[PDB]
RNA sequence: GGUUUGACAUGGAUCGGGAGUGCUCAGAGAUGGGUGUGCCUCUUGGUCGGUUCACAGGUGGUGCAUGGCUGUCGUCAGCUCGUGUCGUGAGAUGUUGGGUUAAGUCCCGCAACGAGCGCAACCCUUGUUCACUGUUGCCAGCACGUUAUGGUGGGGACUCAGUGGAGACCGCCGGGGUCAACUCGGAGGAAGGUGGGGAUGACGUCAAGUCAUCAUGCCCCUUAUGUCCAGGGCUUCACGCAUGCUACAAUGGCUGGUACAGAGAGUGGCGAGCCUGUGAGGGUGAGCGAAUCUCGGAAAGCCGGUCUCAGUUCGGAUUGGGGUCUGCAACUCGACCUCAUGAAGUCGGAGUCGCUAGUAAUCGCAGAUCAGCAACGCUGCGGUGAAUACGUUCCCGGGGC
């Protein structure tokens, strides 16, 4: 759904072919990247009739949410070792 | 354990001492620090003083010793129990 | 034809050396592929900051090796002599594959 | 470290397996890096003072 | 206790490495010879006053820049001391050493020589307050934008240890674009040794 | 927190049934970070629901949620030297959250073998008006009614 | 068990020419005895020898004699100074007050006017984009390729690599805000009010830690507290605490198939391929000093089959057998393979811990040290990916007055 819905929110529908080359990440990350790519393609094809709705749906935006780095003294990015007073 | 294709490890001076004992009479105690060595049939019936860290404890090697190291029979730690 | 590998720790001196090489070979004709940047080697060392009993506070260091590649398409033995005789900064090394 | 220990480590061991590293500036036997010798403290202080080329603080 | 070395903090950003060579199979041994060279030079050239030792290598050839306040000691008479120190350098390393000695334009502004002088005065048993004030005043007469000196130890031969410091002007340690020269020395007294640290804010750099 | 009400992440809708309720249900099951496992469980339960009754599984899930939704619940209060159980009205979002949490927990506590149709059985029982979830809703409402005398402590 | 100017430095003398070593012998080894080989200049050096002479050596003491480095309160919002002024004086004012901010961040007023260290910014990384370059990277259009592999000529489009730029500033619009700082909403935009994370830790506190990394004052040892060696110990076990790992199963176990990573390492190294073995492995052995070659398989997941709630086809402790590899050597005291064995454990008392988003939870991967490894540790890396925050009443820590 996350990759098909750019067409659904655009005027065009499932009568418009697409070819994708996908690299890196996992399945969900690849889905999100493909969704953003299709959204940007529709954007730069028709930046007037599909731009408003396509951007309003929050789809011409790349979320910078990336795995936060591990930190010294902590088990994970933010998880901390079990504090033990005395 | 040690690889089979490398053969048993006898410390190459224990071997020569036990061979000399065999040649000149199997009656003497052979003092050694070679806990590292492998018991072999050629030394069966000998008595070997194996070092245990502070004293050469004597072991009389029998038929069943062969598949063991010399140091297995010379305990290094003394416990005796907690309290008394 | 004719590979030139440049490796150093400072990308400023890497770029300056690559520019000097390319401008030299060109001054001796020899058209040459542009300096292509290879991925930088990135070694990381984590060190306990304190000399004793303080492991939760540490310091991280990196040794970044920057690498550039040059191709000398034109054989040009005059450029061969030039590239073997010119002088480069001490921080950057040169590797010539004939 | 002790001078005798430092010289013993420097000299060729009896058996190859018996060799060890030692901090080449410091004599410290723990936490010695193969890339550049030295040790934990020696690395930290020399990297701060700037005698190790390419080595800088990392804050990625 | 919790402050970073200014030179290490600004390394790569504003200040540069003292050694410039590349080697990936010998790195450790070149580091070792560099350590030997620096230790030998520091141990045998205290009198000259060493700001920095800068080492370069091209191919089995080492080049040593010695930044000294008074290179008169290093050069001796008609370069005799320079030749003898170079010869000791080949004896120590085994490589071709090209040694050149450079002045410091403002020794009263270079922090390392300032720590040198303050520690020398402390060893000669000069009042630490007077020594720090003299160094501070000389630095600002030269034209540094900020001085900070801190002497820690058994100051004045006492029993308890103190951490007496002087500063005026501005020394923004937290600013990376700030050009801050840092020096440190140890005054060897009959009562242990005193650690003297000097920060000098030369100015702002890009 | 002290600063103020933190923003809420928008709730997405289920691609299959087109209802945010099922997405909330899967995100509540969602053990160990296995979204696919959780929604396989949820879809299996909903399909079992539509198998055992002709009505729509999303509608039966909705009916179960209304039957488990609490209206008011008591919270601890530190007035004086003894603790009070002050009844407080529950907002629609909070009560939907409570209904979903109770549904999932009691489905996990049910005796049947597999989680998928443990949850299916619990959903059907709740929609009918029976089960541990509905019992807990009734018990919390009963205890709120018992401690109803402290409705004047609300702030 | 050996040794005594010593295991190692530096300097004077003094007798020297070998030092240093190969093979052997004795020895647990240290070491000692053989045997072979035996300086380059030069008539006075490099190198060693003793005898000494100086002297070395100490992980021996004191962290409450110290330097250095570090923890810590605490990323807390503060701590001070010059001059003026007030007060006999310590001292105060600035630095109080109103508003605001993540912030002593700013704004307003003000016997204060200023400045400094902290805050912020400059730095690194991540999110958008442009120019430049195009291999070892990439393949849209063009020509073949053994069928096949961007394998090929070639291409600057896309991706990426890495250099240099652009971009965010409450800058614009509207409201609030006496105004003013700020604040709310909106547009544009990849990103909006500090966008996320790191580096960075003020004046000082705790005579906090470290004399054992190093350095050092004083004291102490000097045929021993130096130093060499073999064996042992640091791995003990009636117990107690602490940090973790694997679990107690069905959101699971087993089994076959099948997808999608990132960041890293490598020449005594990473090792493909083939052969051999149940396997650890062994034998051969290309390739790669590496965007090329190798580590390499990602695992969770999906799909098919199966187990059917059983102390189990859960769990994998323990114990018996047979092995592999590293190493001079796996008894004490290594990892791993295989066969058998199949312990406690049914979700854990009082109490207690972490976390506000790509976080918690979980899933695998890589590196440092390292012959090997007790690593489930540590430092990183990506995959999947939540619930909730009404609120400050209460608990703990802190800030202004
Ligand atoms: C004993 O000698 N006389 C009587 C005084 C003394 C003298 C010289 C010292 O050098 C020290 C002490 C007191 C101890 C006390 C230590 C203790 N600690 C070991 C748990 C402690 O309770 C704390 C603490 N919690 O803060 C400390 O302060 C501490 O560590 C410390 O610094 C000490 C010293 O080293
Ligand atoms: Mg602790
Ligand atoms: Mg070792
Ligand atoms: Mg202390
Ligand atoms: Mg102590
Ligand atoms: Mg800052
Ligand atoms: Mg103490
Ligand atoms: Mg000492
Ligand atoms: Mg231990
Ligand atoms: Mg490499
Ligand atoms: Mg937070
Ligand atoms: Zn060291």
């Amino acid at each position: 759904q996350i990759v098909t819905e750019p067409f659904a929110t655009a005027g065009v529908e499932g009568a418009y072919d697409v070819i994708a080359r996908i690299g890196g990440g996992g399945v969900t990350g690849q889905a999100g990247a493909l969704r953003l790519g299709i959204a940007r393609a529709l954007n730069n094809v028709d930046p007037e009739a599909s731009r408003p709705a396509l951007k309003k749906a929050g789809m011409l935006t790349r979320d910078a949410r990336v795995k936060e780095r591990k930190k010294a003294g902590l088990k994970k990015a933010r998880k901390a070792p079990q504090y033990s007073k005395r | 354990p040690r690889s089979l294709k490398k053969g048993p490890f006898v410390d190459e001076h224990l071997a020569k001492k036990v061979t000399a004992q065999n040649e000149a009479g199997t009656h003497n105690v052979i003092k050694t620090w070679s806990r590292r060595s492998m018991v072999t049939p050629d030394m069966i019936g000998h008595t070997i003083g194996v070092h245990d860290g502070r004293k050469h404890v004597p072991v009389f090697v029998t038929e069943s010793m062969v598949g063991h190291k010399l140091g297995e029979f010379a305990p290094t730690r003394t416990f005796k129990g907690h309290v008394k | 034809k004719i590979r030139i590998r440049l490796r150093a720790y400072d990308h400023e001196v890497i770029d300056s050396s690559a520019r000097k090489i390319v401008d030299t070979v060109t001054r001796t004709g020899a058209k040459v592929a542009g300096p292509v940047p290879l991925p930088t080697e990135k070694n990381v060392f984590c060190v306990i900051r304190s000399p004793h009993k303080y492991k939760d506070s540490r310091e991280h260091f990196e040794m970044r090796t920057h690498k550039r590649l040059i191709d000398i398409l034109e054989p040009t033995p005059k450029t061969v002599d030039s590239l073997m005789r010119l002088d480069l900064p001490a921080g950057v090394d040169i590797e010539i594959k004939l | 470290a002790k001078t005798a220990l430092k010289v013993k480590a420097a000299r060729k061991p009896k058996f190859g397996v018996r060799a060890y590293t030692r901090c080449q500036r410091c004599g410290r036997p723990h936490s010695v890096y193969r890339k550049f010798g030295l040790c934990r403290i020696c690395l930290r202080e020399m990297a701060h003072a700037g005698q190790l080329p390419g080595v800088t603080k990392s804050s990625w | 206790g919790q402050k970073i070395n200014p030179h290490g903090f600004r390394l790569g950003v504003t200040t540069d490495h003292k050694t410039r060579w590349y080697a990936e199979k010998q790195y450790a041994e070149l580091v070792g010879e560099d350590v030997k060279i620096r230790e030998w030079l520091h141990k045998n050239l205290e009198r000259a006053g060493l700001s920095s030792i800068e080492i370069e290598r091209r191919s089995e050839r080492v080049t040593i820049f010695l930044y000294a306040a008074r290179p008169g000691i290093v050069i001796g008479r008609n370069g005799a001391e320079a030749e003898r120190v170079r010869g000791e350098l080949e004896k120590l390393t085994g490589k071709q050493i090209q040694l050149n000695i450079l002045e410091v334009k403002s020794p009263e502004t270079d922090a390392q020589l300032v720590a040198q002088g303050i520690a020398e005065q402390l060893a000669a048993r000069v009042a630490f307050r007077r020594a720090m004030r003299k160094a501070q005043q000389s630095a600002m007469n030269a034209g540094a934008l900020g001085i900070r000196i801190k002497c820690s130890g058994r100051l004045g031969g006492a029993e308890m240890s103190r951490s007496e410091g002087y500063r005026e002007g501005r020394v923004p340690l937290h600013t990376l674009r700030a050009d801050i020269d840092y020096g440190f020395f140890e005054a060897r007294t009959t009562f242990g040794r005193i650690g003297v640290k000097v920060w000098i804010y030369k100015g702002d750099v890009t | 927190p002290r600063k103020g009400p933190a923003p809420k992440r928008p709730v997405m809708v289920d691609p299959v049934y087109g209802s945010p309720l099922v997405s909330q249900l899967v995100s509540k099951i969602l053990l160990d970070g296995k979204k696919t496992v959780a929604q396989n469980i949820v879809y299996t339960a909903l399909e079992g629901c539509r198998a055992k009754n002709n009505t729509d599984p999303v509608q039966t899930l909705k009916r179960a949620l209304d039957n488990i939704k609490p209206s008011l619940e008591v919270k601890s209060r530190r007035v004086g030297g003894a603790t009070y159980q002050v009844p407080v009205e529950v907002k629609p979002a909070r009560q939907t959250t409570l209904a979903m949490r109770w549904l999932v927990n009691f489905s996990r506590e049910r005796r049947e073998k597999t989680m998928a149709e443990r949850l299916m059985n619990e959903i059907l029982d709740a929609s009918n008006g029976l089960g541990a979830s509905v019992k807990r809703r009734e018990d919390t409402h009963k205890m709120a009614e018992a401690n109803r005398a402290f409705a004047h402590y609300r702030w």
